[PDB]
């Protein structure tokens, strides 16, 4: 739940997932 | 992200345009059989 | 990248939808074919 932004935010820099 | 929102559009409107196409299909389709009956019937 | 193989699957899915509609097509041309032979004799018994 804390990192679910962080993760939000490598999904969205780094790129049916 | 955008992998996760882009596929989701297509895969949507895959099921509806098939169904749509089907149906426009069938209705060409049915108009050659109403054409060959119309001139058999005159 | 990630978005690639997203748009290579929603593709894909397009692409059944796609391989679908000529399917329906070719059976309706076949299922038309079928009414013109029962309206044929039909016709011809009447």
């Amino acid at each position: 739940g804390e990192f679910f932004s962080s993760a939000l935010t490598s999904a969205a820099a780094q790129q049916k997932l | 992200l955008a992998a996760e929102q882009e596929a989701q559009h297509i895969v949507a409107a895959a099921r509806n345009a098939k169904m749509a196409r089907l149906r426009q299909a069938k209705e060409e389709a049915e108009r050659e059989i109403a054409e060959h009956r119309a001139q058999v019937e005159r | 990248m990630v978005r690639f193989i997203r748009q290579e699957a929603e593709e894909k899915a397009n692409e059944i939808s796609v391989s679908a509609e000529e399917e329906f097509n070719i059976e309706k041309l076949q299922l038309v074919e079928a009414e013109k032979k029962k309206i044929r004799q039909e016709y011809e018994r009447k």
